[PDB]
């Protein structure tokens, strides 16, 4: 989630 | 803190501030253009500009109004051969109309020399020159005779060929506006060999009787109006 | 026909000025110190200008400054309490000249209309009102200045110089003899003689009551531009297009020094000297002002806080600053 | 012209009468000049913030 | 050892992209400063860009740490305040873009109005409201920023979500979405589609040479500061919208997204200032 | 001082040739534009020939391109004008003028009526 991969 | 007289002369500097930014309104509201030319260019004829008191007056000031849009067009009066000092003035008007008449081709050739010397200006490189070619209709008289020739001063127009963008009216003879043409290609060629970015021409066929050259004169305001911006703005 | 006296004239002119030439100003004084580089800061920043500034001047107090611009608006600015004192709207927008009256009573002003025309500052209509127009003139005024409390000196653009009495407001004396256009002109502290700068390369020097030329000095190559005369009374620098001033003294009738550099190249716009005469001041087209020594001919220091084409710089009565007024309608003074 | 060019040769004429002197006399006069003003000159001497009116 | 290689290719992109927004955008605030050319309005937006760009370069470190060590030991509060400042540097550039466009439009479109309210003190205050509007849209995103605890025992700072996991998660991805695209890319589209057609009117009312080989280049300038943007930006939203939504488990390729999604950023400079030719002649000087 | 001094005239036949020489002092003579002009009896000044500082940059009017040509020297400082197949109404009075300001492209007053940058001209008949 939000920059990142999840 | 402010004595007396120094409240007075910071309340005086506050009127005259804002006395300026009132007028600076006005200021950038209305348009200023320099009319130029020789004795023989119509410079009389074009300057009437009154449909909208010195007699050694060297500068005269016509104002007038197209589409709600003010303008004031200045004209040189009595003033000597020399005009290297006081053109520098002319640095921050909105542009240069400069009359040509194509009625006699000996005084063509020297008069596309101020040309080339309102063009390649070192102050005067970043303003546009609006060219009008007046008084068409004595060089098609003069054509349609064919007493003076114009290939015995510009060997060009011998082997000059009309090109494919032309537009011209219809009823004119093919001929007047071969010349036309091939005059506003030797005005682009000197218009053309500098500048490339700073300032541009507006070449345009007068005949001193016209009740359309304000709006043509608005447009092209509007046209460096717009180039200005977008120059400023780095768009460009 | 004359052509052949007028030939061996000037060759018998020049062969006197060659053997008066004993030695040059640069080997006299050559022992001197250095001056050393003249760092020099902006201390008051006047702006509020509408169009380009073209001229400016100093009063006789050190306290208030005429400036003239292209919008027809002239603004008395105060350089001690950075505030304006007097707002004059004037009839033209096109000015090349002002002036500021030594008891600081009237204000001159011209430009392309031929007419500089005189403004009173101590009326009593609450207002400033138009107080004399000076009109004759077939050219644009280059240079307009007072002579006096009832005298006022012009340039015509006629290649001519006309000295107007304020009281009746005519022709009272008239110079001719100029072949190119006068673009500045430079009263002597005495009010005696006056050196004028005209568009052939050449000063001439002139009488405020015989009313004749007596010295005219080339020098140049160029078109010059500015002038001024040297504190002492006796000299005067000249600056033209060729990017070179120089120096010439009246009692010498020969140059004196010759300021150039290979880097310069554009024109000098403005040149006015110090209190003492030491330091030389002159405005270049590169937006920056270098001030030279006038005894060493090195570059003393170098001003650049101009982003367009500089226009008018003035030194006070008592040189305690310099106001530099260019085209970006911004007026700095410097110390 | 012909009246142009006598007066040019009539001013020529009249300015070469001129009483002219020495460079070096002039020369030491301005130098003379200029040692004599140097203290009282605010750009050769600046002068600090306690007396200087543009602080 | 496929997924160490990877992720190390990953981190080595993600740090020369870094690497090459810093200096790009080092060497605009220098042309900037050093010049002295902060005097117009439009040499203040893109100042004010320049400068979110490097606070978007300068949090990217954190972001590589992250996917380096996938520990962050750090801190809960230095999570939050990185991941706020990561947002807000970015918003700020989106703003600060939509700005500038405004002002071109309202520059060359309305010009009489227009130099009324734009010189060169009202920018500093729309830069200050467009930091306070980028600073209240970044709040809600703030008390979510925490670090939350793993199943294999390592911290993660993430936007924690409250109760209603499906419907809160989707409806703030929808409202980030909705508004950081339509918004900013509308009012660049309109307003630069605005200005062609008033050109090409005037051009046509004042036919002297309709042809113009250099609006040409306007043309494309708008064009292009539309095109890139989209493409960088819509996958990211696209793919975020997927795994979200529809939760579709794939390889690592959500974080090519966020590569285009700066490099998006790292050429804005160039862009706005490298083409401009109010920048040449402090190049050449 | 700015002094430059014409010669080559004389009394030539219609459909020779002449070889003008203009030498000026003064001043940088490789640092001025150059012009030409002529001035008929009873008519006004005509630009005729331009030449640049470094020779590169060389203009001619309708009546003289493929005729006269024009040549610089500046190691003597001197500027030379070949005048071939000359024509009977090419009898006039031609000038040399210098540029006002260096380092510029722009040439103005060469047709001006005082003009103190410029010699005395030369007769051709």
């Amino acid at each position: 989630x939000x920059k990142y991969f999840p | 803190t402010l004595s007396a007289e120094d409240k007075a002369a910071v309340e005086r500097s506050k009127m005259i501030e804002k006395q300026l930014q009132k007028d600076k309104q006005v200021y950038r509201a209305t348009h200023r253009l320099l009319l130029l030319g020789a004795d023989n260019s119509g410079k009389s004829t074009i300057v009437k500009q009154m449909r909208i008191r010195v007699k050694t007056s060297g500068i005269f000031e016509t104002k007038f109004q197209v589409d709600k849009v003010n303008f004031h067009m200045f004209d040189v009066g009595a003033q000597r051969d020399e005009r290297r000092k006081w053109i520098q003035c002319f640095n921050d008007v909105t542009a240069i109309i400069f009359v040509v008449d194509s009625s006699d081709y000996n005084r063509l050739q020297e008069a596309l020399n101020d040309f080339k010397s309102i063009w390649n200006n070192r102050w005067l490189r970043t303003i546009s020159v609006i060219l009008f070619l007046n008084k068409q209709d004595l060089l098609a008289e003069k054509v349609l005779a064919g007493k003076s020739k114009i290939e015995d001063y510009f060997p060009e127009f011998a082997r000059y060929t009309t090109p494919e963008d032309a537009t011209p009216e219809p009823g004119e003879d093919p001929r007047v506006t071969r010349a036309k043409y091939f005059i506003r290609d030797e005005f682009l060629r000197i218009s053309t060999a500098s500048g490339d970015g700073r300032h541009y021409c507006y070449p345009h066929f007068t005949c001193s009787v016209d009740t359309e050259n304000a709006r043509r004169i608005f447009n092209d305001v509007t046209d460096i109006i717009i180039k200005m911006n977008l120059r400023d703005c780095g768009l460009f | 026909q004359l052509r052949q006296e007028a030939e061996q004239l000037k060759n018998q002119i020049r062969d006197a000025r060659k053997a008066c030439a004993d030695a040059t100003l640069s080997q006299i004084t050559n022992n001197i110190d250095p001056v050393g580089r003249i760092q020099m800061r902006t201390r008051r920043t006047l702006r509020g200008h509408l169009a380009k500034i073209y001229a400016m001047h100093w009063g006789t107090d050190s306290r208030l400054l005429v400036s003239a611009s292209q919008d027809g608006k002239l603004i008395i600015w105060d350089s001690y309490t950075t505030n304006k004192v007097h707002a004059i709207p004037l009839r033209s927008s096109w000015v090349m000249t002002c002036a500021y009256a030594p008891s600081g009573n009237y204000v001159a002003c011209g430009g392309l209309d031929n007419i500089c025309s005189i403004y009173n500052l101590k009326t009593r209509e609450g207002n400033v009102r138009v107080s004399r127009e000076l009109a004759g003139h077939t050219g644009y005024l280059s240079c307009c200045r007072f002579l006096d409390d009832n005298q006022i000196v012009t340039s015509s653009g006629d290649t001519t110089c006309a000295l107007w009495d304020i009281e009746t407001g005519q022709q009272t004396t008239t110079f001719t003899g100029h072949t190119g256009d006068v673009m500045s002109l430079s009263l002597a502290p005495d009010t005696r003689l006056f050196v004028s700068g005209a568009c052939d390369a050449s000063a001439k020097l002139w009488d405020v009551r015989e009313g004749m030329c007596r010295q005219t000095f080339t020098g140049h190559e160029s078109d010059i531009n500015a002038i001024c005369f040297f504190p002492n009374g006796n000299a005067f620098a000249t600056g033209s297009d060729d990017a070179t001033c120089r120096l010439f003294d009246l009692r010498a009738d020969q140059e004196l020094m010759t300021y150039s550099h290979d880097n310069i190249i554009c024109g000098i716009t403005s040149v006015s000297f110090s209190k003492s005469g030491r330091l030389l001041l002159a405005g270049y087209d590169d937006f920056n002002c270098n001030v030279w020594d006038a005894l060493k001919a090195d570059r003393a220091g170098v001003l650049a806080g101009h982003d367009n084409r500089v226009s008018c710089l003035g030194v006070t009565d008592d040189g305690m600053a310099v106001a530099t007024g260019s085209w970006d309608s911004f007026l700095k003074i410097w110390n | 012209s012909i009246a142009q060019a006598r007066k040019l040769v009539e001013q020529l004429k009249m300015e070469a009468n001129i009483d002219r002197i020495k460079v070096s006399k002039a020369a030491a006069d301005l130098m003379a000049y200029c040692e004599a003003h140097a203290k009282e000159d605010p750009l050769l001497t600046p002068v600090p913030a306690s007396e200087n009116p543009f602080r | 050892s496929e997924g160490q290689g990877s992720a190390i290719l990953i981190s080595f992109i993600y740090s020369v992209v870094c690497l090459v927004g810093l200096c790009g955008n080092s060497m605009v605030i220098y042309v900037i400063l050093r010049y002295a050319k902060m005097k117009t309005a439009t040499n203040i937006y893109i100042l004010n860009l320049a400068i979110a760009d490097e606070l978007l370069m300068l949090s990217v470190p954190f972001l590589v740490t992250s996917t380096l060590l996938r520990h962050w030991p750090f801190g809960a509060l230095l999570c939050r305040l990185v991941l706020s400042v990561d947002a807000v540097n970015m918003f700020t550039s989106i703003y600060c873009l939509t700005v500038l466009s405004v002002d071109r439009y309202v520059a060359v479109v309305h010009p009489i109005k227009a130099a009324r309210y734009r010189r060169p003190t009202v920018a500093k205050v729309v830069n200050l409201g467009v930091w306070v509007l980028s600073l209240l849209v970044i709040l809600p995103i703030v008390v979510f920023s925490r670090t939350a605890a793993n199943s294999d025992g390592t911290v993660a700072c993430n936007m924690l979500m409250p109760e209603p996991a499906q419907r809160w998660l989707v409806g703030f991805v929808l409202y980030t979405f909705l508004m950081g695209f339509l918004l900013p890319v509308g009012a660049i589209c309109l307003c630069y589609v605005l200005i062609i057609a008033k050109m090409r009117m005037v051009a046509l009312k004042a036919g002297w040479q309709q042809r113009k080989r250099s609006e040409r280049k306007i043309t494309l300038m708008v064009m292009m500061y539309v095109m890139v943007f989209v493409i960088c930006w819509m996958p990211f939203y696209v793919v975020q919208l997927v795994n979200v939504f529809a939760e579709q488990d794939d390889a690592t390729v959500s974080q090519l997204s966020v590569i285009l999604g700066y490099a998006n950023s790292c050429a804005n400079p160039i862009l706005y200032g490298f083409l401009s030719d109010n920048f040449k002649r402090s190049f050449q000087r | 001082q700015v002094q430059l001094q014409e010669s080559g005239g004389g009394l030539v036949q219609p459909g020779g040739s002449l070889r003008l020489s203009c030498a000026a002092s003064g001043f940088t003579f490789s640092n001025y534009k150059m012009n030409w002009v002529r001035q008929a009896p009873g008519k006004g000044l005509e630009w005729v020939s331009d030449i640049s500082q470094s020779g590169a940059s060389i203009s001619y009017t309708g009546s003289v391109k493929g005729r006269f040509t024009i040549s610089r020297d500046n190691a003597k400082n001197t500027l030379y004008l070949q005048m071939n197949s000359l024509k009977p109404e090419d009898t006039a009075v031609y000038y040399c003028a210098r540029c006002p300001a260096p380092f510029t492209r722009d040439c103005f007053d060469v047709t001006s009526t005082t003009y103190a940058y410029r010699g005395q001209g030369t007769q051709v008949t």
